[PDB]
């Protein structure tokens, strides 16, 4: 039981005695611990960096090294101390995850210039007999997320399931031009009066390049203590009035959060918004950007890094009085996507 | 007050003065001068907000009463007034509040009714829901009656939600005070000018109507919001504030 932290990825360490995650001192770790230690929380042939960092995290019964004792594994040789030796905890990165080139004026949800390629690296568009329909963002070169109503029944087998990234426009997305289906995982408890859950993890066979178009996605981490008015930054090709197809370029302007008691009150959403779903938008008149993509991202910018925080859901009228966006809740279950990522390997 | 002769002994002796500022003006070039008119505004002080009245500030009383003039050559006056016989009227200034019946206040014999904030609408406004579109609804569903000739009713909804087909959903919730979505409730908020009364008291527009008469659109008495009071007795005497403007 091990888990990723906060802005500067502290390992969290379960005990059974301490009932408790508790941080690790850097006394003297390894690559041959570090870069084998990806592959706990699904991450097989990456690795990016570890170094070490000041504790600010917040517990008070460290974990420490079993070193004295010949060859173990990781997880029997750590017991708790009270001290840091070196006072140096875990940091850690286990992808290339986060920055795009900062440029400007990327504000084309309706009135605005057009998402600048590259600042915006982990727009994905997802295709079934080469229509546009989906979003997602990736967080592996293996596996890609998306909104779990898309890959609802009776379309629920991978076969189908093309991916396309990279181009802006509607039409260079040409069969060989973006690598193509695997495996297609569910949150698996999706409905149809409430859609709880609709969050699907894909995965594909072929692992695509970092090079310009293409990037990592950050995928939150357990606990990481957003602001209640925060800025978030949403992406997708989506039309942005309803009874419409879909834009031609990529769109990527600029939302709010509401919070729940705005949302879940008695004249926006009367008591529907569970703790897997995130409101967003702003509570107002014909002020909102639409945009509708299924899975096109809500991507806020904390640590002065890009991190995801909601996919896409459904929702209202298209950007209209009292009537936000409803989003997948991509901080609910972080760790129950890296225990359908462990074994896939 | 024009075309006439006056002065100023007379005048604030028997009236009891409490105060008798100045502003763009000297005390004693009242005492030579020939203006032109004189335009004296009078009216009584709620006690706790009688410093809303300082020359050229924010407030209540300022901004959605009276707005003092800071430019002209007026003088201000707090006098007094024994309590024998005064009888505060109490009446409200606005077309469209007693279009949709508003009686009175009530408040007791010496209390004066200020105001907080001071919404405008147009001349078309009506605060009832439409009855021949209500009826389908289900969910949130307003009180409502006719509208008189000519007032456009008030835009309501029967959008749709994950299942229910028919609920009902209009604008200006939860109150024009503090409404969610400030740029489409016909209630708009002004402040209040140089020389103009308030022009209505905020309605909620959710008590004005009834189900089975839908009658001529009328309101309801709880459902007019925004001002309060207070009492103008202070050492047994009415306190009153009253402009001067020596124009000309
Ligand atoms: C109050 O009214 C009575 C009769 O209406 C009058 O005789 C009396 O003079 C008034 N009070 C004062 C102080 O003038
Ligand atoms: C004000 O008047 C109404 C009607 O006369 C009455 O119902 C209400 O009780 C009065 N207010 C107080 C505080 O008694």
């Amino acid at each position: 039981c091990v888990r990723l932290y906060g802005p500067n990825f502290i390992l969290q360490v379960y005990s059974s005695q301490r009932k408790s995650w508790h941080p690790v001192c850097q006394d003297d770790w390894n690559e041959n611990y570090g870069r084998a230690a990806c592959r706990d929380m699904g991450y097989k042939n990456n690795f990016y960096s570890s170094q070490g960092i000041v504790d600010d995290s917040g517990s008070t019964s460290f974990m420490k090294l079993n070193t004295s004792a010949g060859n173990v594994d990781i997880y029997k040789k750590l017991y708790h101390s009270d001290a840091c030796s070196s006072k140096a905890v875990v940091s850690l990165r286990c992808i290339a995850c986060g920055v795009n080139l900062n440029s400007s004026r990327q504000s084309q949800i309706v009135g605005g210039e057009s998402a600048l390629p590259g600042a915006w690296p982990w727009q994905v568009s997802l295709h079934v007999q080469n229509v546009h329909v989906c979003g997602g963002s990736i967080i592996t070169p293996e596996w890609i997320v998306t909104a779990a109503h898309c890959v609802e029944k009776p379309l629920n087998n991978p076969w189908h399931w093309t991916a396309f990234a990279g181009i802006l426009r509607q039409s260079f997305m040409f069969y060989g031009a973006g690598y193509q289906v695997e495996k297609v995982i569910s949150h698996p408890n999706y409905d149809s009066k409430t859609k709880n859950n609709d969050i699907a993890l894909m995965k594909l066979q072929k692992p695509l390049t970092f090079n310009d178009l293409v990037k990592p996605v950050c995928l939150p981490n357990p606990g990481m203590m957003l602001q209640p008015e925060q800025l978030c930054w949403i992406s997708g090709w989506g039309a942005t009035e309803e009874k419409g197809k879909t834009s031609e370029v990529l769109n990527a302007a600029k939302v709010l959060l509401i919070e729940t008691q705005r949302c879940n009150s008695r004249y926006v959403y009367d008591n529907l918004i569970t703790p897997a779903m995130i409101c967003a938008g702003f509570l107002q008149g014909n002020v909102d950007s639409c945009q509708g993509d299924s899975g096109g991202p809500l991507v806020t910018s904390k640590n002065n890094i890009w991190w995801l925080i909601g996919d896409t859901s459904w929702g209202s009228g298209c950007a209209k009085a009292y009537r936000p966006g409803v989003y997948g809740n991509v901080m609910v279950f972080t760790d129950w996507i890296y225990r359908q990522m462990r074994a896939d390997g | 007050f024009s075309n006439c002769n006056f002065n100023l002994s007379t005048l604030l002796r028997l009236v009891h003065v409490d105060s008798f500022s100045c502003n763009n003006l000297d005390k004693s070039k009242i005492f030579g001068s020939c203006f032109n008119s004189i335009t004296v505004d009078k009216f009584a002080i709620p006690n706790r907000r009688r410093d809303d009245l300082q020359l050229g500030s924010s407030g209540f009383l300022q901004s959605s009463n009276y707005k003092i003039d800071i430019s002209s050559s007026s003088c201000q006056l707090y006098y007094s007034l024994p309590l024998v016989n005064v009888t505060i009227n109490n009446f409200n200034p606005s077309s469209w509040n007693r279009r949709y019946g508003f009686g009175s206040f009530n408040v007791s014999s010496y209390d004066v009714v200020y105001s907080d904030h001071c919404f405008s609408v147009n001349s078309d406004f009506c605060p009832c829901a439409d009855p021949s579109v209500v009826n389908s609804c289900v969910k949130s569903k307003p009180l409502s009656a006719i509208c008189p000739a000519g007032t456009k009713y008030r835009h309501c909804d029967l959008d749709t939600t994950l299942y229910v087909n028919n609920w009902c959903r209009c604008s200006c919730l939860p109150d024009p005070i503090s409404t969610y979505s400030p740029n489409t409730c016909p209630q708009k908020k002004v402040v209040v000018g140089i020389g103009e009364h308030c022009p209505g008291l905020g309605i909620n527009e959710e008590k004005c109507g009834t189900q089975l008469n839908h009658s001529s659109c009328s309101c309801s008495p709880d459902a007019f919001l925004g001002w309060s009071f207070d009492s103008c007795i202070s050492n047994n005497r009415c306190n009153i504030f009253s402009n001067f403007i020596f124009n000309g």
